[PDB]
């Protein structure tokens, strides 16, 4: 099975998965000065059901189709007709040691790539929301655990707004290059950070349980108290 | 009360019924909420669809629904097949609980994506972003081929492949549904209808129509008709032709015409599926592979060629 890692899965809730993966690898590699072979495995947009191996090679991101076949009872994965594996893992593992022979030349995949855009499609994430604008949304939700994550004007920084003990409370998150810091705490990306506190307590044992948005209000939201 | 199944049986009270989603002569599907479908998540509510018999259902219909439920357990999970979630078989009405397809059946999906026409515009000018492209249409045919291919590898014939039986999910994934007429032919390699009854004639192959002979070959015929349905964006097969005359038309080598705005290869694909010699029609493995190539070629998205 796949447990995140280079495995990003669905990108953009099924929308513009290739494009989203190109900007995710470009700006990431250009900055971090990534070596050739940097990659991620995403769901295929063109061939529904199959996968795609997207990677960085000479200032350019290229995609490779990962065929899948579930006929022999056991799933099968391959990039070529002469080599097959029982899992994406054994397949990715393999092409890390052994190169990729194509028309141009060969290439061994080097290092994974984190999910830096994963939050841009999530329900709780907002790109342009004022604090009051956010407080007003959480004001219409008379509960504890409801939350959201807005991006602030200040470069590389996001706030986490939530309802603790029946009262609005906010939290500061700061982007440090390619890692997110929640005060002293450090994570790989917003989605890895929210994922964590969706289980663990974020404040007084208050955990992020109820993402909030327009439709989320159509399910809970009334008119706002104060 | 019939053989319960601890594997699928779900407490009848952990299911909250909602509004209708579609009906027929004797059968109905209704939206519902399933509490704690997964044992590790006893309080997580999952939107689902529940299939059940109508008020005027007969003994016969019940056995058909039992069968339908058994078929889905024997076929297994697949990306393009609606997956079975569970059932309520004891002390009350039989409920077959299945995955919920938020965009309905393919026929409806396609029609709601049809153009306005020249000099005409839509009101209230609905989502212009969901208007399907030629790439999206091939992708739908491909997905259904992949699901049928898997079904054939499981030695099963659907016998009721039609756009009304292909469901579309939230992210636009095709899900083959309605296995009430499906049959297992693991060793025999064919099914011969003994009794009589209701049948989707406009989708049935000659031999299944006159000789009552069903195989993967007749499913492929139905798939030819499905293709026509897709490329006409929800048209009706053999429009205006009375069923009683359909018999005469088929016996004389009549095939439907090419849907406007449809390459010749895709029309040729339909023709192959409608071949008079069953053994000459493509199998689903050939349809997936052909459709694979067309999808790769229609979507001008370049990939690494490793050969
Ligand atoms: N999971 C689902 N999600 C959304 N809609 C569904 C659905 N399952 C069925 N429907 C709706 O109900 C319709 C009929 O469902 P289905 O084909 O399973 O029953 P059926 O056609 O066998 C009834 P009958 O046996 O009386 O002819 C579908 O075409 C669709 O409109
Ligand atoms: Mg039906």
């Amino acid at each position: 099975h796949s447990s995140e890692k280079w495995f990003h899965g669905k990108l953009g809730a099924g929308r513009d998965g290739r494009h989203i993966a190109e900007r995710l690898l470009t700006e990431y590699c250009i900055e971090t000065g990534a070596p050739d072979g940097s990659f991620l495995v995403r769901e295929s947009e063109t061939f529904v059901g199959d996968y795609t191996l997207s990677f960085w090679r000479n200032g350019k991101v290229q995609h490779c189709r990962i065929h899948s076949r579930q006929d022999a009872g056991t799933p099968k994965f391959f990039l070529t007709d002469n080599l097959v594996f029982d899992s994406l893992y054994d397949l990715i593992t393999h092409y890390q040691q052994v190169p990729l022979r194509c028309n141009e030349f060969e290439m061994r995949l080097s290092e994974p790539v984190p999910q830096t855009n994963a939050h841009e499609s999530k329900e709780w994430y907002h790109a342009s929301l004022t604090r009051a604008q956010a407080e007003h949304m959480l004001m219409r939700v008379p509960r504890d655990g409801a939350f959201l994550v807005r991006k602030r004007n200040e470069p590389n920084s996001y706030a986490i707004s939530f309802r603790a003990e029946g009262k609005i409370k906010h939290c500061r998150v700061q982007q440090e290059g390619q890692t997110v810091m929640l005060g002293n705490s450090e994570f790989d990306s917003l989605v890895d950070l929210i994922s964590y506190y969706e289980k663990h307590p974020l404040y007084r044992k208050m955990k992020l349980r109820y993402p909030i948005n327009e439709e989320a209000l159509e399910k809970i939201g009334t008119a706002e108290p104060d | 009360e019939l053989p319960e199944d601890p594997r699928w049986e779900l407490p009848r009270d952990r299911l909250v019924l909602g509004k209708p989603l579609g009906e027929g002569a004797f059968g109905q599907v209704v939206l519902a909420e399933a509490i704690g479908l997964d044992k590790d998540k006893p309080n997580r509510v999952t939107k689902v669809a529940v299939k059940m018999l109508k008020s005027d259902a007969t003994e016969k219909d019940l056995s058909d629904l039992i069968s339908e439920m058994e078929m889905m357990k024997m076929i297994g999970k697949h990306k393009n097949i609606i997956n079975l979630l569970g059932a309520c078989t004891q002390d009350g009405p039989l409920y077959v609980i299945v995955e919920y397809a938020s965009k309905g059946n393919l026929r409806e999906y396609l029609q709601a994506r049809r153009p306005p026409g020249l000099e005409f515009s839509f009101n209230p000018s609905h989502n212009p972003e969901e208007q399907l492209s030629s790439k999206d249409l091939v992708s739908c045919a491909y997905q259904v081929a992949r699901g049928m291919e898997y079904l054939a590898s499981k030695k099963c014939i659907h016998r009721d492949l039609a756009a009304r039986n292909v469901l579309v999910t939230e992210d636009n994934v095709m899900k083959i549904a309605d296995f009430g007429l499906a049959r297992d032919i693991h060793h025999i390699d064919y099914y011969k209808k003994t009794t009589n009854g209701r049948l989707p004639v406009k989708w049935m192959a000659p031999e299944a129509l006159f000789d009552r002979i069903y195989t993967h070959q007749s499913d492929v015929w139905s798939f030819g008709v499905l293709l026509w349905e897709i490329f006409t964006l929800g048209g009706s097969p053999y429009p205006g032709v009375p069923v009683e005359e359909l018999f005469k038309l088929l016996k004389e080598g009549h095939r439907m015409d090419k849907p406007s705005n449809c390459t010749n290869e895709l029309y040729m694909m339909m023709r192959d599926c409608w071949h008079a010699v069953p053994s000459q029609r493509p199998t689903f493995k050939q349809l997936v592979e052909d459709l694979d190539r067309i999808v790769a070629l229609t979507s001008n998205q370049e990939y690494l060629d490793l050969s």
